């Protein structure tokens, strides 16, 4: 997998972390018990001559 | 031999900031638009039964 | 491989060497660095008759 950029030094690709369900009991709160993605990313670095 | 007077267009070379490391940094990070989506986990059965 | 050749008691076959490369760090002579690819003969000779 090649990919080609322009000007910047750096090139960072961000990745996500995909979520898992659960029950809701009757009559209660569902933004009580919630989890976020927690998504965090990642990078590579132009080298040299 | 080797050069001087360079003309680092990176490298901080402020006012009294600190003999700085990386003649490269002061260089922003572009981000390619790699995005990841930790595929699609399928399925099964979804009529078999 | 057998070739033919006139004339001339023995003959020789020039053997080329292969490059290797590096990275050129900035404001750094290119020249200094430089290491050359040798390439070396190597001769049959006939032995008669």
């Amino acid at each position: 997998m090649v990919r080609s950029i322009s000007s910047g030094k750096s090139a960072q690709f961000p990745v996500l972390g995909r979520t898992q369900a659960a029950y809701l009991a009757p009559g209660e709160n569902l933004d009580d018990k919630r989890k976020d993605i927690k998504h965090t990313e990642k990078v590579i670095t132009i080298d040299g001559l | 031999a080797s050069m001087t007077g360079g003309q680092q267009m990176g490298t901080n070379q402020g006012k009294g900031v600190v003999a700085a490391g990386d003649k490269l940094a002061l260089f922003l990070k572009v981000f390619g638009g790699e995005v990841l989506t930790a595929f699609a986990r399928t399925s099964v059965t979804t009529s078999r039964h």
